[PDB]
């Protein structure tokens, strides 16, 4: 026969080789395709969909878990009060857990990009208020106070007949890519801080509710990339599924 | 020739692929063009808007 | 854009505080073509006598709730001529136009999420230590018109994240902002005909994330009504009324 | 000749209304110069979410921007990337003595619900088409190999599932068979798109028969056929017990995929394979949480 001589790897079953493999039913045809709406192409079609962001990852009761959907905010006593901070970290443990952006990066060990949050008010239509939604950097502590958050990438927002208004966190690293970060080393990778607080004030005429709640919703952005796929931390799955 | 007998048989996608039987499911998975629709699923809008507007008019 | 008029059939719907109208995945219900057929006899498009505005029953909003769905082909199946179309053909296809309507004042608060999820299967709480393999009932997993509350609305009652819904063709309703939503649905499933009877496939979830509140002395009562039209609707395969 | 809300009717139009197209995404998109912007009358930075449309806002209206040239690739999140990387499915055992297929043969109900994390990833999307590669790692329970040959059977539903090591089905007149032994190197074979759907379904709100639905049958709720492939059958080609027990585990790897409707990322352990159910008493948050909203 033809001289051949094979190499090391021979044998072996590499789980990610894509190669050919002898079809067990000669000349079968498969079942026309129909038309199906909402075909997916590429998964960062579903990482640009808003999915609401958990910034209230506090209740953990049985009962309260449909409150970590949203925060609250109300009449304060004018100082530019803090309302509620948060990693603006993708794929790590907090808030972005509850999203869809960071459960595909769960598959992910980089991604690219800048990241977008979008804030929804529900309060009535007489409340009116003004909030700073502010990101700090990477090494840029927790700011202490608003004018220290202000200092960096921020944005007023004024409530009114739009709802919604949306934070940029534009891509801002010193590496192309970012692994996930976690708690001591990899916080290397960490993409800094997002803290939202009172610029004027939670303003309410008489016979309207105090206390008013936010949605927040998060995405990626269209320069938002992700590459080499691993498997998610965590298998839901505890003994055999039967 | 052989037989197109592929799942992706008849799709507005262009594959690149090996194979080495006459039935074209066993062919290599290969590579793909990388078209995208976000809107399908990010902005799914009749009346589609601009950034710079407000939303609701 | 705030306002809007939906006319299909003999039923008009207006609204004064609309957010646009929702696509869902981009496409318009649409009859199905010669090539993705297969049922060889000639199908009924009764057109406007079953595709018009339906209303079905009203919710009661409160400071409390959980959250309601409905399961689509579902629904309609003992309503109207539809219904009777739907029961008398083996096979049925449409899409639908989704309107869901709740209005309160300048002075109340409070946000809805109303999603369209397909193939919405129902999971149970497995006997809350999860060793038995329990099912959802009939009344529960085809709850008909009258829909049917969620129980576990974080996990939507087959679990899964509710904060992920709204990957799926979806709009809020704000009180603030709007007063309703529309979404409309094209047919949508692995068949290009299907049962209207065993196979639903779609549910309509309708969540309070944001609770409900306003001042003693403000209107408590504050429904949420549900109103839907067919699209497209074709039925084949013609034999004896048949109800499940 | 004919009435005027027939001609211009438009009942039977097949083509579907498509409101957005597909475009060349080779590369991530590239960011462009920005400059400060002081106007009323333009608001990039409000929206509204009510609308059911994610943000449209872009980083430079956010903030003055420099120009970067992305070329970072898109390709490694297309279905088949992430797809097609073979994963546990099945794992069947062939004891010497026992209560779980001792008689030196197994019939494994081919579903890939089994396992959590393969699992999860399908379930991803509502509707998938795709050819499959199956890999077959076989073995002691040691992981020892031994010289052992055995049969592999594919059983589509209808033909007769094999009764004992000595069935007369093991004859494959017209099933697919696969001889190997456990000496040679893991079994691999190419599966087509089988399904009498146009495409798999992970989830299947309905039931597959007609009439009264009483608790007793409610274990078919949601138990859609067109996803029921049949059986996969083992034994030791043999008509005596094998002197050593053995393990098959079956790993699957998706090709040229296709997929529909994304869905909500399971959220709670996985208890059963025909079925979401989840347990009740145990039902933990998405993710981790903390002491209070302001602070880390
Ligand atoms: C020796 C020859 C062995 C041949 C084995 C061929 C196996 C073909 C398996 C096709 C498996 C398709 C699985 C798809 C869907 C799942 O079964 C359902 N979601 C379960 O509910
Ligand atoms: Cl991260
Ligand atoms: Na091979
Ligand atoms: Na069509
Ligand atoms: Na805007
Ligand atoms: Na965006
Ligand atoms: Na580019
Ligand atoms: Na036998």
């Amino acid at each position: 026969g033809f001289p051949t001589e094979p190499k090391p790897g021979t044998n072996q079953f590499l789980t990610t080789d894509d190669g050919v493999s002898a079809p067990i039913l000669p000349n079968f045809h498969p079942t026309p395709c129909i038309h199906i709406p909402g075909e997916v192409r590429n998964l960062l079609e579903l990482c640009q969909v808003e999915t609401i962001l958990e910034v209230n990852n506090v209740p953990t009761n049985a009962t309260s878990l449909m409150e970590r959907l949203r925060f609250p905010v109300s009449a304060q006593a004018g100082k530019g009060e803090l309302c509620a901070v948060f990693r603006a970290d993708p794929g790590r443990d907090g808030p972005w857990q509850s999203t869809m952006l960071g459960q595909l990066c769960g598959y992910y060990t980089q991604w690219s990009g800048s990241l977008e949050v979008t804030f929804m008010f529900t309060g009535s239509f007489m409340a009116t208020g003004k909030m700073l939604i502010a990101y700090t950097p990477p090494g840029g502590p927790l700011p202490k106070d608003r004018a220290t958050a202000m200092l960096g990438t921020h944005v007023i927002w004024d409530f009114g007949l739009q709802s919604s208004v949306t934070l940029v966190i534009p891509w801002i690293s010193n590496t192309h890519y970012r692994a996930h970060a976690r708690d001591g080393v990899f916080d290397y990778y960490t993409t800094g801080l997002v803290s939202i607080w009172y610029q004027t004030n939670y303003v309410v005429p008489i016979g309207a509710p105090n206390t008013a709640y936010i949605i927040a919703l998060a995405a990626a952005q269209k320069n938002f990339t992700m590459k080499l796929c691993k498997d998610t931390s965590h298998i839901l799955q505890t003994a055999s599924i039967q | 020739h052989e037989n197109s007998n592929s799942a992706t048989e008849g799709s507005t996608i262009n594959y690149t692929t090996i194979n080495y039987y006459k039935d074209s499911y066993a062919a290599t998975a290969g590579k793909q063009s990388l078209k995208q629709d976000p809107d399908k699923f990010a902005n799914p809008v009749k009346d589609i808007f601009t950034e710079m507007a407000a939303p609701l008019k | 854009d705030r306002v809007a008029q939906l006319t299909i059939g003999n039923s008009t719907i207006t609204t004064q505080e609309a957010a646009n109208i929702i696509v869902g995945y981009g496409e318009w219900p649409s009859y199905c073509s010669d090539d993705d057929a297969t049922a060889v006899d000639k199908p009924t498009r009764p057109d406007v006598s079953v595709n018009r505005f339906y209303t079905l029953d009203t919710k009661l909003w409160e400071k409390s709730s959980k959250g309601w769905y409905w399961k689509f082909p579902d629904v309609l199946t003992e309503t109207g001529v539809f219904g009777q179309n739907a029961q008398f053909h083996y096979l049925y296809r449409s899409g639908f136009c989704i309107h869901v309507q709740c209005n309160a004042s300048k002075f109340h608060q409070g946000a809805l999420l109303v999603a369209i999820l397909p193939e919405y299967v129902i999971g149970t709480v497995a006997g809350g230590t999860g060793t038995e393999d329990s099912h959802p009932p009939y009344k529960q997993t085809q709850p008909g018109a009258d829909g049917f509350e969620l129980q576990h609305p974080y996990v939507l009652d087959a679990g899964i994240p509710i904060s992920q819904l709204t990957v799926c063709p979806h709009q809020w309703i704000n009180l603030r902002t709007n007063n309703c939503a529309t979404i409309i649905v094209p047919y949508m499933n692995t068949l290009p005909f299907d049962s209207a009877l065993n196979h639903c496939n779609f549910g309509l979830l309708v969540v309070p994330i944001s609770p409900l509140d306003f001042d003693q002395g403000a209107t408590p009562v504050i429904p949420i009504t549900i109103t839907l039209a067919p699209m497209c609707s074709e039925f084949a395969g013609l034999r004896q009324a048949v109800t499940q | 000749d004919r009435v005027a809300d027939v001609i211009e009717s438009s009942i039977g139009d097949s083509v579907s209304r498509a409101l957005t197209q597909a475009l060349p995404a080779p590369t991530g998109q590239n960011t462009q110069v920005s400059s400060h912007r002081l106007d009323t009358g333009e608001v990039p930075a409000l929206q509204a979410a009510e609308i059911g449309a994610s943000s449209n806002t872009s980083d430079e209206s956010m903030i003055e921007t420099r120009c970067v040239l992305n070329s970072h690739s898109t390709a490694e999140t297309t279905l088949d990337s992430f797809f097609s990387r073979a994963g546990l499915v099945g794992e069947i055992d062939l004891p010497l003595e026992g209560t779980t297929n001792p008689n030196g043969y197994a019939n494994w109900d081919i579903d890939i619900t089994g396992y959590a994390q393969m699992r999860r990833k399908v379930e991803l999307f509502t509707y998938m088409r795709f050819d499959a590669e199956f890999t077959f790692v076989a073995c002691t329970p040691t992981g020892q190999v031994v010289p052992q040959l055995l049969q592999y059977m594919f059983v589509p539903p209808g033909a007769p599932k094999p009764e004992s090591r000595e069935s007369l089905a093991w004859q494959t007149a017209t099933n697919p068979s696969v001889f190997v032994k456990l000496t040679d190197p893991p079994a691999q074979v190419s599966v087509p798109f089988m399904s009498p759907a146009s495409a798999y379904q992970w989830f299947y709100d309905g039931y597959p028969t007609f009439g009264e639905h009483k608790q007793e049958k409610d274990l078919e709720y949601g138990a859609c056929p067109n996803n029921m492939m049949g059986t996969f059958s083992v034994r030791n080609v043999g008509s005596s017990k094998s002197k050593y027990p053995l393990v098959v585990r079956i790993y699957m790897r998706m090709k040229h995929v296709r997929a529909w409707i994304p869905r909500p990322m399971r959220n709670q352990n996985y208890l059963f394979k025909a079925n979401p159910n989840y347990a009740g008493n145990s039902i933990k948050p998405t993710g981790t949480s903390r002491t209070a909203i302001t602070t880390l």
